[PDB]
Protein backbone atom coordinates (compact mmCIF):
# COMPACT_ATOMS: atom_id res chain seq x y z
CA UNK A 1 0.00 0.00 0.00
CA UNK A 2 0.98 3.65 -0.22
CA UNK A 3 2.19 4.93 3.15
CA UNK A 4 1.48 8.61 3.82
CA UNK A 5 3.71 10.45 6.30
CA UNK A 6 2.65 13.81 7.78
CA UNK A 7 4.82 16.20 9.77
CA UNK A 8 4.92 17.82 12.18
CA UNK A 9 2.58 15.79 14.37
CA UNK A 10 1.75 18.96 16.29
CA UNK A 11 2.18 22.57 15.23
CA UNK A 12 1.88 25.53 17.60
CA UNK A 13 1.15 28.95 16.13
CA UNK A 14 -0.60 32.28 16.58
CA UNK A 15 -3.29 34.13 14.66
CA UNK A 16 -1.63 35.93 11.76
CA UNK A 17 1.20 33.40 11.38
CA UNK A 18 2.04 31.72 8.09
CA UNK A 19 2.25 27.95 8.62
CA UNK A 20 3.14 24.94 6.49
CA UNK A 21 2.39 21.22 6.90
CA UNK A 22 4.04 18.44 4.93
CA UNK A 23 2.93 15.02 3.72
CA UNK A 24 5.14 12.43 2.00
CA UNK A 25 4.13 9.36 0.00
CA UNK A 26 6.16 6.15 0.08
CA UNK A 27 5.82 6.06 -3.72
CA UNK A 28 4.80 8.55 -6.41
CA UNK A 29 1.13 9.47 -6.56
CA UNK A 30 1.37 12.25 -9.15
CA UNK A 31 -0.81 15.17 -8.05
CA UNK A 32 -3.38 12.84 -6.43
CA UNK A 33 -3.36 14.21 -2.88
CA UNK A 34 -6.23 15.72 -0.88
CA UNK A 35 -6.25 17.65 2.41
CA UNK A 36 -8.98 17.65 5.05
CA UNK A 37 -9.56 19.74 8.15
CA UNK A 38 -11.26 18.25 11.19
CA UNK A 39 -12.44 19.81 14.42
CA UNK A 40 -13.25 17.89 17.63
CA UNK A 41 -16.41 15.82 17.41
CA UNK A 42 -17.04 16.90 13.82
CA UNK A 43 -16.69 15.24 10.44
CA UNK A 44 -13.68 16.06 8.23
CA UNK A 45 -14.04 18.82 5.64
CA UNK A 46 -12.38 18.78 2.22
CA UNK A 47 -10.03 21.72 1.68
CA UNK A 48 -7.82 20.70 -1.23
CA UNK A 49 -7.69 17.96 -3.87
CA UNK A 50 -5.42 17.07 -6.78
CA UNK A 51 -2.65 18.55 -4.62
CA UNK A 52 -3.42 22.21 -5.24
CA UNK A 53 -7.06 22.57 -6.25
CA UNK A 54 -8.83 24.60 -3.57
CA UNK A 55 -12.30 23.35 -2.66
CA UNK A 56 -15.02 25.90 -3.47
CA UNK A 57 -15.88 27.78 -0.30
CA UNK A 58 -12.47 27.32 1.30
CA UNK A 59 -10.59 30.58 2.14
CA UNK A 60 -7.85 31.79 -0.22
CA UNK A 61 -5.33 31.69 2.64
CA UNK A 62 -5.26 27.92 2.08
CA UNK A 63 -3.02 26.74 -0.74
CA UNK A 64 -1.57 23.37 -1.62
CA UNK A 65 1.57 22.34 -3.47
CA UNK A 66 3.34 19.21 -4.61
CA UNK A 67 3.50 16.24 -6.93
CA UNK A 68 5.11 12.82 -6.87
CA UNK A 69 6.00 12.07 -3.25
CA UNK A 70 6.26 15.50 -1.61
CA UNK A 71 3.31 17.75 -0.81
CA UNK A 72 2.57 20.72 1.41
CA UNK A 73 -0.47 22.61 2.71
CA UNK A 74 0.11 26.27 3.56
CA UNK A 75 -1.95 28.76 5.55
CA UNK A 76 -0.66 32.28 4.78
CA UNK A 77 -2.28 34.07 7.70
CA UNK A 78 -3.69 31.77 10.37
CA UNK A 79 -7.11 32.73 11.77
CA UNK A 80 -8.78 31.31 14.91
CA UNK A 81 -11.06 29.09 12.79
CA UNK A 82 -7.97 27.32 11.48
CA UNK A 83 -6.96 25.68 14.75
CA UNK A 84 -7.86 22.05 14.23
CA UNK A 85 -6.37 18.81 12.95
CA UNK A 86 -5.42 18.38 9.29
CA UNK A 87 -5.09 15.10 7.36
CA UNK A 88 -3.67 14.31 3.95
CA UNK A 89 -4.93 11.42 1.84
CA UNK A 90 -3.66 9.96 -1.42
CA UNK A 91 -6.43 9.36 -3.95
CA UNK A 92 -4.18 7.67 -6.50
CA UNK A 93 -5.32 4.11 -5.80
CA UNK A 94 -6.84 1.79 -3.21
CA UNK A 95 -6.43 1.09 -0.47
CA UNK A 96 -6.92 4.81 0.09
CA UNK A 97 -4.58 5.87 2.87
CA UNK A 98 -4.30 8.86 5.21
CA UNK A 99 -1.39 10.54 6.93
CA UNK A 100 -1.59 10.42 10.72
CA UNK A 101 -2.58 14.07 10.94
CA UNK A 102 -1.16 17.36 12.14
CA UNK A 103 -2.78 19.11 15.08
CA UNK A 104 -2.54 22.88 14.71
CA UNK A 105 -2.83 24.43 18.18
CA UNK A 106 -2.52 27.86 19.74
CA UNK A 107 0.89 28.77 21.07
CA UNK A 108 1.25 30.30 24.52
CA UNK A 109 4.00 30.29 27.14
CA UNK A 110 5.05 27.16 28.99
CA UNK A 111 3.00 26.69 32.16
CA UNK A 112 3.63 24.04 34.80
CA UNK A 113 0.57 22.07 35.92
CA UNK A 114 -0.89 22.59 39.41
CA UNK A 115 -1.13 19.04 40.73
CA UNK A 116 -3.75 17.69 43.16
CA UNK A 117 -4.28 14.12 44.43
CA UNK A 118 -7.64 12.71 45.62
CA UNK A 119 -7.94 9.61 47.82
CA UNK A 120 -10.90 7.31 47.15
CA UNK A 121 -13.96 8.20 49.22
CA UNK A 122 -15.01 5.95 52.08
CA UNK A 123 -18.33 5.65 50.26
CA UNK A 124 -16.77 4.09 47.17
CA UNK A 125 -14.77 1.66 49.29
CA UNK A 126 -18.09 0.06 50.30
CA UNK A 127 -18.49 -0.94 46.65
CA UNK A 128 -15.35 -3.06 46.80
CA UNK A 129 -13.33 -0.81 44.50
CA UNK A 130 -11.14 2.22 45.08
CA UNK A 131 -10.33 5.02 42.64
CA UNK A 132 -7.40 7.34 43.32
CA UNK A 133 -7.44 10.47 41.16
CA UNK A 134 -4.62 12.80 40.15
CA UNK A 135 -5.41 16.16 38.55
CA UNK A 136 -2.93 18.15 36.44
CA UNK A 137 -4.55 21.52 35.97
CA UNK A 138 -4.00 24.32 33.44
CA UNK A 139 -0.65 23.41 31.87
CA UNK A 140 1.15 23.87 28.57
CA UNK A 141 2.37 22.22 26.46
CA UNK A 142 -0.01 19.24 26.38
CA UNK A 143 2.69 16.56 26.72
CA UNK A 144 2.85 15.31 30.29
CA UNK A 145 3.70 12.12 32.14
CA UNK A 146 1.89 10.87 35.24
CA UNK A 147 3.44 8.04 37.26
CA UNK A 148 1.56 6.33 40.08
CA UNK A 149 3.43 4.94 43.10
CA UNK A 150 2.05 2.83 45.96
CA UNK A 151 4.42 2.53 48.92
CA UNK A 152 7.18 3.89 46.67
CA UNK A 153 6.52 1.07 44.17
CA UNK A 154 5.80 2.10 40.55
CA UNK A 155 2.36 1.23 39.18
CA UNK A 156 1.54 -0.04 35.71
CA UNK A 157 -1.55 -1.02 33.75
CA UNK A 158 -4.03 0.04 36.43
CA UNK A 159 -4.49 3.67 35.39
CA UNK A 160 -6.29 5.62 32.65
CA UNK A 161 -6.11 9.31 31.80
CA UNK A 162 -8.25 11.87 30.05
CA UNK A 163 -7.28 15.29 28.70
CA UNK A 164 -9.39 18.36 27.94
CA UNK A 165 -9.19 20.31 24.69
CA UNK A 166 -7.06 23.47 24.75
CA UNK A 167 -8.84 26.11 26.87
CA UNK A 168 -10.53 28.82 24.80
CA UNK A 169 -9.58 31.40 27.42
CA UNK A 170 -6.03 30.64 28.59
CA UNK A 171 -4.93 28.13 25.93
CA UNK A 172 -3.95 25.58 28.57
CA UNK A 173 -4.75 21.88 29.00
CA UNK A 174 -5.86 19.89 32.03
CA UNK A 175 -5.50 16.16 32.61
CA UNK A 176 -6.92 13.65 35.05
CA UNK A 177 -5.38 10.27 35.79
CA UNK A 178 -7.27 7.59 37.69
CA UNK A 179 -5.67 4.62 39.42
CA UNK A 180 -8.15 1.80 40.05
CA UNK A 181 -7.49 -0.80 42.76
CA UNK A 182 -9.53 -3.41 44.57
CA UNK A 183 -10.49 -2.33 48.08
CA UNK A 184 -8.15 -5.10 49.28
CA UNK A 185 -5.06 -3.72 47.52
CA UNK A 186 -5.91 -0.18 48.59
CA UNK A 187 -6.14 -1.13 52.28
CA UNK A 188 -2.85 -3.02 52.01
CA UNK A 189 -0.59 -0.01 51.40
CA UNK A 190 -0.03 3.37 53.07
CA UNK A 191 1.51 5.89 50.65
CA UNK A 192 -0.25 6.76 47.41
CA UNK A 193 1.44 9.17 45.04
CA UNK A 194 1.34 10.53 41.51
CA UNK A 195 4.59 11.85 40.10
CA UNK A 196 4.23 14.39 37.31
CA UNK A 197 6.89 15.15 34.71
CA UNK A 198 6.43 18.21 32.48
CA UNK A 199 8.50 20.75 30.54
CA UNK A 200 7.48 23.46 33.00
CA UNK A 201 8.81 21.53 36.00
CA UNK A 202 12.59 21.52 36.57
CA UNK A 203 12.15 18.18 38.35
CA UNK A 204 9.11 15.87 38.77
CA UNK A 205 6.45 17.02 41.23
CA UNK A 206 5.06 14.35 43.53
CA UNK A 207 1.74 14.72 45.30
CA UNK A 208 0.72 12.04 47.77
CA UNK A 209 -1.17 11.03 50.88
CA UNK A 210 -1.06 8.23 53.43
CA UNK A 211 -4.21 6.10 53.48
CA UNK A 212 -6.41 7.08 56.41
CA UNK A 213 -4.33 10.24 56.72
CA UNK B 1 -30.45 18.64 -1.48
CA UNK B 2 -27.24 16.66 -2.10
CA UNK B 3 -26.14 15.28 1.27
CA UNK B 4 -25.10 11.98 2.82
CA UNK B 5 -27.52 11.00 5.59
CA UNK B 6 -26.31 8.45 8.13
CA UNK B 7 -28.19 6.25 10.58
CA UNK B 8 -28.06 6.99 14.31
CA UNK B 9 -25.48 5.94 16.90
CA UNK B 10 -25.52 2.38 18.21
CA UNK B 11 -24.49 0.26 21.18
CA UNK B 12 -23.41 -3.29 20.42
CA UNK B 13 -22.46 -6.33 22.49
CA UNK B 14 -19.19 -8.06 21.62
CA UNK B 15 -19.74 -10.64 18.88
CA UNK B 16 -22.75 -8.91 17.35
CA UNK B 17 -22.91 -7.18 13.99
CA UNK B 18 -23.91 -3.69 12.95
CA UNK B 19 -25.18 -2.27 9.67
CA UNK B 20 -24.78 1.48 9.13
CA UNK B 21 -26.69 3.22 6.36
CA UNK B 22 -25.85 6.26 4.27
CA UNK B 23 -28.59 7.72 2.10
CA UNK B 24 -27.67 9.89 -0.90
CA UNK B 25 -30.95 10.76 -2.63
CA UNK B 26 -29.56 13.74 -4.54
CA UNK B 27 -28.41 13.62 -8.15
CA UNK B 28 -27.72 10.28 -9.81
CA UNK B 29 -26.91 7.48 -7.35
CA UNK B 30 -24.49 5.78 -9.76
CA UNK B 31 -22.24 8.84 -9.82
CA UNK B 32 -21.41 8.54 -6.12
CA UNK B 33 -18.58 6.43 -4.72
CA UNK B 34 -19.85 5.76 -1.21
CA UNK B 35 -16.79 5.15 0.94
CA UNK B 36 -16.65 4.34 4.63
CA UNK B 37 -13.99 5.91 6.82
CA UNK B 38 -13.56 4.83 10.40
CA UNK B 39 -12.08 6.83 13.25
CA UNK B 40 -11.49 5.14 16.58
CA UNK B 41 -11.33 7.34 19.71
CA UNK B 42 -8.09 9.29 19.58
CA UNK B 43 -7.01 7.74 16.29
CA UNK B 44 -6.62 9.04 12.77
CA UNK B 45 -8.88 8.39 9.78
CA UNK B 46 -8.99 4.89 8.33
CA UNK B 47 -10.45 3.84 4.98
CA UNK B 48 -12.56 0.68 5.24
CA UNK B 49 -13.86 0.32 1.71
CA UNK B 50 -16.39 1.72 -0.73
CA UNK B 51 -18.83 1.01 -3.52
CA UNK B 52 -20.09 2.61 -6.71
CA UNK B 53 -23.91 2.20 -6.61
CA UNK B 54 -25.85 0.47 -9.42
CA UNK B 55 -22.61 -0.66 -11.04
CA UNK B 56 -22.09 -2.26 -7.62
CA UNK B 57 -18.31 -2.19 -7.84
CA UNK B 58 -16.75 -2.60 -4.38
CA UNK B 59 -13.22 -2.20 -2.97
CA UNK B 60 -12.16 -3.26 0.52
CA UNK B 61 -9.31 -2.47 2.88
CA UNK B 62 -7.35 -5.64 3.69
CA UNK B 63 -7.83 -5.35 7.47
CA UNK B 64 -11.64 -5.59 7.20
CA UNK B 65 -11.98 -8.17 4.43
CA UNK B 66 -14.12 -11.02 5.69
CA UNK B 67 -15.63 -8.95 8.48
CA UNK B 68 -17.21 -6.13 6.49
CA UNK B 69 -19.73 -6.07 3.65
CA UNK B 70 -20.49 -2.84 1.81
CA UNK B 71 -23.63 -2.69 -0.33
CA UNK B 72 -25.96 -0.29 -2.14
CA UNK B 73 -29.72 -0.25 -2.80
CA UNK B 74 -30.82 1.60 -5.92
CA UNK B 75 -34.49 1.56 -4.92
CA UNK B 76 -33.78 3.64 -1.82
CA UNK B 77 -30.61 5.42 -2.95
CA UNK B 78 -28.98 4.05 0.22
CA UNK B 79 -25.58 2.40 0.78
CA UNK B 80 -24.66 0.18 3.71
CA UNK B 81 -21.64 -0.95 5.70
CA UNK B 82 -22.11 -4.08 7.75
CA UNK B 83 -19.39 -4.93 10.26
CA UNK B 84 -19.80 -8.29 12.00
CA UNK B 85 -18.06 -10.13 14.82
CA UNK B 86 -17.76 -6.80 16.64
CA UNK B 87 -15.06 -6.42 19.28
CA UNK B 88 -14.21 -3.74 21.85
CA UNK B 89 -11.45 -2.48 19.57
CA UNK B 90 -14.13 -1.86 16.92
CA UNK B 91 -15.64 1.05 18.87
CA UNK B 92 -15.43 4.11 16.64
CA UNK B 93 -17.22 6.73 14.59
CA UNK B 94 -17.98 5.58 11.05
CA UNK B 95 -18.26 8.17 8.30
CA UNK B 96 -19.55 7.68 4.80
CA UNK B 97 -18.03 10.03 2.24
CA UNK B 98 -17.99 10.43 -1.51
CA UNK B 99 -16.73 12.57 -4.38
CA UNK B 100 -19.42 15.03 -5.46
CA UNK B 101 -21.83 13.29 -7.86
CA UNK B 102 -20.86 14.18 -11.43
CA UNK B 103 -23.76 14.72 -13.82
CA UNK B 104 -23.94 13.01 -17.21
CA UNK B 105 -13.76 11.74 -14.15
CA UNK B 106 -14.57 10.06 -10.82
CA UNK B 107 -11.63 10.61 -8.43
CA UNK B 108 -11.68 9.05 -4.96
CA UNK B 109 -11.20 12.01 -2.62
CA UNK B 110 -14.19 13.04 -0.50
CA UNK B 111 -16.20 16.16 -1.32
CA UNK B 112 -19.16 15.00 0.78
CA UNK B 113 -19.16 13.58 4.30
CA UNK B 114 -21.91 12.14 6.45
CA UNK B 115 -21.96 13.51 10.00
CA UNK B 116 -20.72 10.19 11.31
CA UNK B 117 -22.29 7.27 13.17
CA UNK B 118 -20.86 6.25 16.50
CA UNK B 119 -20.80 2.54 17.22
CA UNK B 120 -19.92 1.60 20.76
CA UNK B 121 -18.99 -1.99 21.52
CA UNK B 122 -19.61 -2.95 25.14
CA UNK B 123 -20.75 -6.04 27.12
CA UNK B 124 -22.67 -3.65 29.39
CA UNK B 125 -26.29 -2.49 29.28
CA UNK B 126 -27.90 0.79 30.36
CA UNK B 127 -26.92 1.82 33.88
CA UNK B 128 -26.95 4.99 35.96
CA UNK B 129 -23.66 6.22 37.47
CA UNK B 130 -22.46 6.22 41.05
CA UNK B 131 -21.15 9.64 42.08
CA UNK B 132 -18.24 9.89 44.49
CA UNK B 133 -16.68 13.05 45.88
CA UNK B 134 -13.13 14.17 45.06
CA UNK B 135 -12.63 15.99 48.36
CA UNK B 136 -10.29 18.95 49.00
CA UNK B 137 -7.57 18.57 51.63
CA UNK B 138 -3.92 19.32 52.35
CA UNK B 139 -2.62 17.63 49.19
CA UNK B 140 -5.51 19.32 47.37
CA UNK B 141 -4.74 22.92 48.34
CA UNK B 142 -2.08 24.56 46.16
CA UNK B 143 -1.39 27.84 47.92
CA UNK B 144 -4.65 29.72 48.28
CA UNK B 145 -6.43 27.60 45.67
CA UNK B 146 -8.16 24.28 46.36
CA UNK B 147 -9.40 21.67 43.91
CA UNK B 148 -12.45 19.49 44.41
CA UNK B 149 -14.72 17.46 42.18
CA UNK B 150 -16.94 14.52 41.40
CA UNK B 151 -16.07 11.08 40.05
CA UNK B 152 -19.01 9.95 37.87
CA UNK B 153 -18.30 6.24 37.70
CA UNK B 154 -19.68 3.16 35.95
CA UNK B 155 -22.50 4.45 33.77
CA UNK B 156 -23.75 3.45 30.31
CA UNK B 157 -24.10 4.63 27.73
CA UNK B 158 -23.05 8.20 26.95
CA UNK B 159 -23.70 10.97 27.61
CA UNK B 160 -23.85 12.38 31.12
CA UNK B 161 -24.02 16.06 32.00
CA UNK B 162 -22.45 17.69 35.04
CA UNK B 163 -23.03 21.11 36.54
CA UNK B 164 -21.88 22.76 39.75
CA UNK B 165 -24.27 24.39 42.20
CA UNK B 166 -27.05 24.02 39.65
CA UNK B 167 -25.15 26.09 37.08
CA UNK B 168 -24.19 28.86 39.50
CA UNK B 169 -20.52 27.77 39.34
CA UNK B 170 -18.86 27.57 35.94
CA UNK B 171 -15.57 29.40 36.46
CA UNK B 172 -12.55 27.12 36.78
CA UNK B 173 -14.59 24.00 36.06
CA UNK B 174 -13.12 21.17 34.01
CA UNK B 175 -15.28 18.22 33.04
CA UNK B 176 -13.10 15.61 31.38
CA UNK B 177 -13.92 13.38 28.40
CA UNK B 178 -15.37 10.04 29.50
CA UNK B 179 -13.16 6.98 29.35
CA UNK B 180 -14.52 3.52 28.54
CA UNK B 181 -13.23 1.22 31.29
CA UNK B 182 -12.15 -2.41 30.98
CA UNK B 183 -15.66 -3.22 32.22
CA UNK B 184 -17.37 -1.60 29.25
CA UNK B 185 -18.78 1.12 31.51
CA UNK B 186 -17.86 4.81 31.19
CA UNK B 187 -16.27 6.97 33.88
CA UNK B 188 -15.43 10.67 34.04
CA UNK B 189 -14.54 13.35 36.52
CA UNK B 190 -15.50 16.98 36.83
CA UNK B 191 -13.30 19.23 38.90
CA UNK B 192 -13.24 22.87 39.89
CA UNK B 193 -10.62 25.05 41.57
CA UNK B 194 -11.87 27.48 44.21
CA UNK B 195 -10.34 29.64 46.97
CA UNK B 196 -9.24 27.37 49.82
CA UNK B 197 -10.65 30.08 52.11
CA UNK B 198 -14.17 29.24 50.88
CA UNK B 199 -14.28 25.56 51.87
CA UNK B 200 -15.75 26.30 55.29
CA UNK B 201 -18.35 28.80 54.12
CA UNK B 202 -19.34 27.78 50.59
CA UNK B 203 -21.30 24.67 49.61
CA UNK B 204 -20.11 22.74 46.56
CA UNK B 205 -22.50 20.38 44.82
CA UNK B 206 -22.17 18.64 41.48
CA UNK B 207 -25.38 17.86 39.60
CA UNK B 208 -25.13 14.78 37.43
CA UNK B 209 -27.74 13.81 34.84
CA UNK B 210 -27.80 10.57 32.88
CA UNK B 211 -30.87 10.64 30.61
CA UNK B 212 -30.31 7.12 29.22
CA UNK B 213 -31.17 5.73 32.66
CA UNK B 214 -33.22 8.69 33.89
CA UNK B 215 -30.79 9.15 36.76
CA UNK B 216 -30.21 12.45 38.55
CA UNK B 217 -27.74 12.88 41.39
CA UNK B 218 -26.63 15.82 43.50
CA UNK B 219 -23.47 15.20 45.48
CA UNK B 220 -22.24 17.73 48.02
CA UNK B 221 -18.44 17.69 48.08
CA UNK B 222 -16.82 18.59 51.39
CA UNK B 223 -13.29 18.27 52.78
CA UNK B 224 -12.68 14.92 54.49
O1 LIG C 1 -6.26 0.34 7.76
C1 LIG C 1 -4.90 0.41 8.14
C2 LIG C 1 -4.20 1.60 7.45
O2 LIG C 1 -4.90 2.81 7.75
C3 LIG C 1 -3.96 3.85 8.13
C4 LIG C 1 -4.32 5.26 7.55
O3 LIG C 1 -4.55 5.25 6.16
O4 LIG C 1 -3.99 4.02 9.59
C5 LIG C 1 -5.35 4.13 10.20
O5 LIG C 1 -5.70 2.88 10.84
C6 LIG C 1 -4.98 2.49 12.05
C7 LIG C 1 -5.59 1.14 12.47
O6 LIG C 1 -6.89 1.24 13.01
C8 LIG C 1 -4.96 3.67 13.11
O7 LIG C 1 -3.98 3.42 14.09
C9 LIG C 1 -4.58 5.02 12.42
O8 LIG C 1 -4.75 6.12 13.32
C10 LIG C 1 -5.47 5.30 11.19
O9 LIG C 1 -5.12 6.52 10.54
C11 LIG C 1 -2.60 3.32 7.61
O10 LIG C 1 -1.48 3.85 8.31
C12 LIG C 1 -2.73 1.81 7.88
O11 LIG C 1 -1.87 1.01 7.04
O1 LIG D 1 -17.16 -7.97 -3.59
C1 LIG D 1 -17.18 -9.40 -3.41
C2 LIG D 1 -15.74 -9.93 -3.19
O2 LIG D 1 -15.10 -9.18 -2.16
C3 LIG D 1 -14.43 -10.07 -1.24
C4 LIG D 1 -13.05 -9.54 -0.75
O3 LIG D 1 -12.20 -9.15 -1.81
O4 LIG D 1 -15.24 -10.19 -0.03
C5 LIG D 1 -15.85 -8.95 0.47
O5 LIG D 1 -17.26 -8.92 0.10
C6 LIG D 1 -18.18 -9.85 0.74
C7 LIG D 1 -19.54 -9.52 0.12
O6 LIG D 1 -20.00 -8.21 0.40
C8 LIG D 1 -18.04 -9.82 2.32
O7 LIG D 1 -18.64 -10.97 2.88
C9 LIG D 1 -16.53 -9.86 2.72
O8 LIG D 1 -16.38 -9.62 4.12
C10 LIG D 1 -15.70 -8.77 1.99
O9 LIG D 1 -14.30 -8.83 2.33
C11 LIG D 1 -14.33 -11.41 -2.01
O10 LIG D 1 -14.25 -12.56 -1.15
C12 LIG D 1 -15.66 -11.41 -2.80
O11 LIG D 1 -15.61 -12.21 -3.98
O1 LIG E 1 -20.76 -5.01 -2.46
C1 LIG E 1 -22.02 -5.46 -2.94
C2 LIG E 1 -21.88 -5.87 -4.40
O2 LIG E 1 -20.86 -6.86 -4.53
C3 LIG E 1 -21.28 -7.90 -5.44
C4 LIG E 1 -20.11 -8.37 -6.34
O3 LIG E 1 -19.39 -7.29 -6.95
O4 LIG E 1 -21.73 -9.09 -4.73
C5 LIG E 1 -21.01 -9.45 -3.49
O5 LIG E 1 -21.70 -8.89 -2.33
C6 LIG E 1 -23.03 -9.41 -1.99
C7 LIG E 1 -23.45 -8.61 -0.75
O6 LIG E 1 -22.95 -9.13 0.48
C8 LIG E 1 -23.02 -10.99 -1.90
O7 LIG E 1 -24.35 -11.47 -1.91
C9 LIG E 1 -22.29 -11.60 -3.14
O8 LIG E 1 -22.10 -13.00 -2.98
C10 LIG E 1 -20.88 -10.98 -3.34
O9 LIG E 1 -20.21 -11.50 -4.49
C11 LIG E 1 -22.46 -7.22 -6.22
O10 LIG E 1 -23.40 -8.14 -6.78
C12 LIG E 1 -23.13 -6.44 -5.08
O11 LIG E 1 -23.97 -5.38 -5.55
O1 LIG F 1 -7.89 11.16 -8.98
C1 LIG F 1 -6.85 10.42 -9.61
C2 LIG F 1 -7.22 8.95 -9.70
O2 LIG F 1 -8.62 8.82 -9.94
C3 LIG F 1 -8.87 7.82 -10.95
C4 LIG F 1 -10.09 6.92 -10.60
O3 LIG F 1 -10.04 6.38 -9.29
O4 LIG F 1 -9.23 8.47 -12.22
C5 LIG F 1 -10.20 9.60 -12.14
O5 LIG F 1 -9.47 10.85 -11.98
C6 LIG F 1 -8.63 11.33 -13.08
C7 LIG F 1 -8.04 12.66 -12.58
O6 LIG F 1 -9.01 13.65 -12.26
C8 LIG F 1 -9.43 11.31 -14.46
O7 LIG F 1 -8.51 11.36 -15.55
C9 LIG F 1 -10.25 9.99 -14.62
O8 LIG F 1 -11.12 10.08 -15.74
C10 LIG F 1 -11.12 9.68 -13.38
O9 LIG F 1 -11.85 8.45 -13.53
C11 LIG F 1 -7.52 7.03 -11.03
O10 LIG F 1 -7.27 6.42 -12.31
C12 LIG F 1 -6.49 8.14 -10.78
O11 LIG F 1 -5.26 7.63 -10.27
Amino acid sequence: DIQMTQSPSTLSASVGDRVTITCRASQSISNWLAWYQQKPGRAPKLLMYKASSLKSGVPSRFSGSGSGTEFTLTISSLQSDDFATYYCQQHDSSPYTFGQGTKLEIKRTVAAPSVFIFPPSDEQLKSGTASVVCLLNNFYPREAKVQWKVDNALQSGNSQESVTEQDSKDSTYSLSSTLTLSKADYEKHKLYACEVTHQGLSSPVTKSFNRGE
Amino acid sequence: EVQLVQSGAEVKKPGSSVKVSCKASGGTFSNYAINWVRQAPGQGLEWMGGIIPIFNIAHYAQRFQGRVSITADESTSTAYMELSSLRSEDTAVFYCASPYPNDYGMSWYFDLWGRGTLVTVSPASTKGPSVFPLAPSSKSTSGGTAALGCLVKDYFPEPVTVSWNSGALTSGVHTFPAVLQSSGLYSLSSVVTVPSSSLGTQTYICNVNHKPSNTKVDKKVEPK
